[PDB]
């Protein structure tokens, strides 16, 4: 049975189905709420290398979608445009009525290629991809999502700025995926797991104001010199 | 069962977003043609970890996933909107789905004021 | 609240159309292959303004629009079929969603024949 | 909360949610009914010029559809085929399972062009477009609809002829829309708000039987000479 | 009504397939990415004709078709998933949709232990 | 009203709606079940000639789908690929989320042509086409289905092998339909109603091991020489 949360003795609890509490009062369907909570809040690494390793392709499993009524402002969200090396799309278009997650401080937009050995892309840990009040078992193409999980509750009776960070990827969804952070269409930075969103934006501004952008028609790629707390608490550059 | 948070960390503050169905609009803002776009229908709030509610919710949603995923595997509905209504029906059947034996444990009827009214007569 | 018709006019007669779910068919007309096409599934009726019901209905539907539109804005369901079932559930929770205190105002239990049966004993 | 109608003291009323009436009996879901009532019945002008001014285009608002079980025979319905001047369609195809309003004395079929500055066409007064037992916030292409509003009720426990009138339109949905009533593919009448459906049909028959149809390959357009009760109660012609 | 099987034959044994929503998975099999494909989510069972249940079911489903088809004709929902939930609501309204008159025939309240507790006092 | 089955006095019964049985206990929605039962079980002929005569094409009736939770292992299922003589498809593609019936001992895959005078193909006796936990009033293209009917129940409170048999058909859905059983792409057997699935498989193996396959580039068709119990209880060949 699907667990239902309830407050007894100043503590959240799972309601015992085999037990009947007549003191529990449910006076309207408005007391029942479905909520979505972000994996961020549990302390999972949110950098693009770590986050993409949690997803994978699989065939033979029909996608499923479940509704949820309230969600959490996310620090990190993701938006994927992945093709196979022959240009065929890897992810399906967003079904009618499915929009991106509504509150994202940083949207990590990843574009690139991979083998995509499977009809749909699932969460390897069983979590959901959270969209605008709909949770899916699979990733949709070019649609912003947060990783999360859903809860169901009995309530007791009684600005916003977003920033897009673009990445190029090769060998997406494999053991040896390569990631480049995009400054402009001809200037990239070799991406490490340790690079935070705030550091990528300061790296982009300092590159723009130092003239370290490509002033030819070819690709310029930088590599940052090598020189434990969550978010709520070629060439070289040294 | 009690909720045992077993996650590596917990953001104890819940900055949340949702919608309001009741919201009495100002003038003509309820008309879809004049009202907000999809991006501007949300309300926000902030909830702290009083009674450890926030860290319990993070742990509750985590423990809900297995049962929820098994429920979605066994349904043929592409988008499921009926879980909370089915829980409301189940709440009523658990209490009123059989004959209600007064003073029994599976019947939520209080004959207190009725037993005292009879004693007064 | 009472229904105050505030429209410029009122057609007091309601020539209506609907379907019937129960309709015991004649022979084999219930088989989709043999039965009526989409255009021929309707029944008709005519209702006059006794008790001012018709003009109230025109005014009731007008006053329903705001709440209804705000409900549709906040749902992600593309086509909503569940409003009347949710109202039936809410009708039951309003009455049976807590412990029923007999002779209290929020409990619809009548101990009349039970109180007289005890007096006879 | 969505209001619910109920009969107390020989009068329809809105049920008080904060008040509990144990004498109110709901014994089956069959006692609950959703009904649709036509704006016609409230006295709104139903002529094509007046009716189209109540609709408008808007982007960023997802369409929504709600079911209703019983409806009212309409005198006037509408069926739109609107393209932009570049031939792209302005209204979307009817979704699967959405059919035209089932009882219409007169269907005003309007074909023409307009700027269509918006993804979908909404009712400016917040009313609905009533289809076959489905109410939509937006107009679908080539699908017959009546303007109306929905009510929800607790019931207390216990031929058909249609005529199509065709119009051509330019500058649809603007301050200066022009309308022509169509006699045949080469004969039109300059349209006024005061022209009723019955008058348009008698104007069409008298034109057919007077020989006032175009007997060339070009367009003939007539203008009727200038020579307060609801429905339930170039060249010139003088 | 009683169930009168009027079919030319009856397979009295019912080899059936279904799914289980509760099924406590072994380890990580509940994760869609790791779990069974669409073809491998089914469980099986075999039921014999004790109490003539199997032949009654074949006759019951046959007699259900007319009402069911007429219900589908009158709905605009493309795929209907709500019949059993609507029957559960109707079960509750039949019992609790009005004032419950104790000892009356349309009220399922038992004052047995309450009537004896009063006699003891 | 839709009948509901219930067990009283060791017998299945239809619940009386106008009668209230307080001894009947419904403690959770899990006690309610929808089940699907195969026409096979009632003794209908399951051979391809007899089975296809029960289906027919009709326009103007919208298709409808109803869910069911448990089904019966079928001996016979059917899978149709029917085109008109001009190559246009006769049956619609399976809607998203509709899969074939999950347990079929023999799948009779029929390919051919017919007039297909109707938008959709219905069951002439009012039965359903049973798919994976969804019952439809119409046949979908290339999707395996069993013929069946649905029941609704109140429960009282408390390997698999499949074989495909291919047929070619001409004049599908008429008085004079011709059927050929397919051995390979160039060898067929004139089909009779009396030929059981087990007999068709033994006829195929004996043809393969006797060398009676076509060893040219043209069609070879055999006709079996002429030389009352249900399943649970050119050239010639003599
Ligand atoms: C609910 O919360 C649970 C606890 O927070 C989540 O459990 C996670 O489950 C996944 C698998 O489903 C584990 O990932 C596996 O890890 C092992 C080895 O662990 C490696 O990573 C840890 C980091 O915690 C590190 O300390 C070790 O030294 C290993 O390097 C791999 O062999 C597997 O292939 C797989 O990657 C997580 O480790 C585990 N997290 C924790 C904190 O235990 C559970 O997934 C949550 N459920 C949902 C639906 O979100
Ligand atoms: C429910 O019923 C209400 C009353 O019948 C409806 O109210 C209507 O609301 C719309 C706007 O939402 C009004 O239209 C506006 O009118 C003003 C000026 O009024 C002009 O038209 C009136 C005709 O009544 C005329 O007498 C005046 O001299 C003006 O020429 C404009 O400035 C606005 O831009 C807008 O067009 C209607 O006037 C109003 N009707 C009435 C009778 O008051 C309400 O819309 C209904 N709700 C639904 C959902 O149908
Ligand atoms: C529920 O069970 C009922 C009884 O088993 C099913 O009744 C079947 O209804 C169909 C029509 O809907 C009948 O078919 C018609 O048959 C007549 C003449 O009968 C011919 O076939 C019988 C074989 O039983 C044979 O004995 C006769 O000599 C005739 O050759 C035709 O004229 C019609 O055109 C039509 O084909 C079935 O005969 C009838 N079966 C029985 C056993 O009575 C009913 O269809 C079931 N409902 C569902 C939804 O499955
Ligand atoms: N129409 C109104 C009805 C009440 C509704 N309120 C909520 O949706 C809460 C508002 C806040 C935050 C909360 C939440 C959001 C995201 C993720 C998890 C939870 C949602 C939980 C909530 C709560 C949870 C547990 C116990 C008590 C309250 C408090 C309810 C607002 C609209
Ligand atoms: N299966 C049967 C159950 C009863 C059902 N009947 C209605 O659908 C009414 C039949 C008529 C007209 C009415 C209506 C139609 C269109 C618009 C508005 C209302 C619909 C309202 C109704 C009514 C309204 C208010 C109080 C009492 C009755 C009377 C019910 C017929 C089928
Ligand atoms: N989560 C669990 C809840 C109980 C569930 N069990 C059924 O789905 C039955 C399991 C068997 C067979 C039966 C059936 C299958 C196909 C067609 C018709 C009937 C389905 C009927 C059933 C039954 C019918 C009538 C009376 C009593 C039992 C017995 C129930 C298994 C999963
Ligand atoms: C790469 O993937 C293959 C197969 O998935 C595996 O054998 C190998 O260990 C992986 N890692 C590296 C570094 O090659
Ligand atoms: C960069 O590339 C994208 C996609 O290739 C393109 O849409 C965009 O206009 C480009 N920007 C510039 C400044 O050329
Ligand atoms: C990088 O810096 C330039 C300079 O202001 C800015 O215009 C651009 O948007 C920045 N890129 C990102 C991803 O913020
Ligand atoms: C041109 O590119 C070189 C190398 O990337 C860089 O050093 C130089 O500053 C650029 N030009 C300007 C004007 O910044
Ligand atoms: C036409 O529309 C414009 C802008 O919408 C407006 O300025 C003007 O008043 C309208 N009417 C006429 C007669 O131009
Ligand atoms: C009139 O025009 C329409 C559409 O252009 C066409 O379908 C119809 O056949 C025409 N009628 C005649 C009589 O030409
Ligand atoms: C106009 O009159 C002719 C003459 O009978 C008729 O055939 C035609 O249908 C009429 N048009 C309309 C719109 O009624
Ligand atoms: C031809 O057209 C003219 C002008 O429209 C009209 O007067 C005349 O009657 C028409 N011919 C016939 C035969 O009616
Ligand atoms: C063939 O079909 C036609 C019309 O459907 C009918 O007249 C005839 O009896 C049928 N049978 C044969 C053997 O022609
Ligand atoms: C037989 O025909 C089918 C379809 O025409 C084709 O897919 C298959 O490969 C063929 N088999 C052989 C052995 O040629
Ligand atoms: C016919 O026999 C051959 C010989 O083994 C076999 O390969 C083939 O699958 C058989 N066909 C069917 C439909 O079983
Ligand atoms: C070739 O075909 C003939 C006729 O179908 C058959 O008699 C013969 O056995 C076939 N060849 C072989 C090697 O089986």
């Amino acid at each position: 049975s699907i667990p239902l949360g309830v407050i007894h003795n100043s503590a959240l609890q799972v309601s015992d189905v085999d037990k009947l509490v007549c003191r529990d009062k449910l006076s309207s369907t408005n007391q029942l709420r479905s909520v979505g909570l972000n994996l961020e809040g549990n302390g999972v690494a949110t950098d693009v290398p770590s986050a993409t390793k949690r997803w994978g392709f699989r065939s033979g499993v029909p996608p499923k979608v479940v509704n949820y009524e309230a969600g959490e402002w996310a620090e990190n969200c993701y938006n994927l445009e992945i093709k196979k090396p022959d240009g065929s799309e890897c992810l399906p278009a967003a079904p009618d009525g499915i929009r991106g997650f509504p509150r994202c401080r940083y949207v990590h937009k990843v574009s690139g290629t991979g083998p995509c050995a499977g009809d749909f892309a699932f969460h390897k840990e069983g979590a959901f991809f959270l969209y605008d009040r709909l949770a899916s078992t699979v990733i949709y193409r070019g649609t912003t999502f947060a990783e999360g999980v859903v809860a169901f509750l009995i309530l007791p009776q009684a600005g916003y700025y977003s920033t897009t960070i673009r990445y190029q990827a090769t060998g997406f969804g494999t053991n040896e995926t390569e990631y480049l952070f995009e400054v402009d269409n001809l200037t990239y930075v070799q991406l490490e797991s340790r690079f935070t969103p705030q550091f990528l934006l300061q790296l982009n501004e300092t590159i723009y104001t130092s003239g370290k952008r490509s002033n030819t028609t070819g690709k310029l790629i930088w590599k940052v010199n090598p020189e434990e707390w969550a978010f709520w608490e070629x060439x070289x550059x040294x | 069962e009690a909720i045992v948070n077993a996650q590596p960390k917990c953001n104890p503050n819940l900055h949340y977003w949702t919608t309001q169905d009741e919201g009495a609009a100002i003038g003509l803002a309820w008309i879809p043609y004049f009202g907000p776009a999809a991006e501007g229908i949300y309300i926000e709030g902030l909830m702290h970890n009083q009674d450890g509610l926030i860290c319990g919710l993070r742990q509750l949603a985590n423990e809900t996933t297995q049962a929820l995923q098994l429920f979605l595997r066994a349904t043929t509905e592409l988008r499921t909107f009926s879980i909370l209504n089915r829980k409301a029906i189940d709440f009523l059947l658990q209490r009123w789905g059989g004959t209600c034996h007064i003073l029994g444990p599976d019947c939520c009827i209080e004959p207190a004021d009725w037993t005292k009214n009879i004693t007064d007569k």
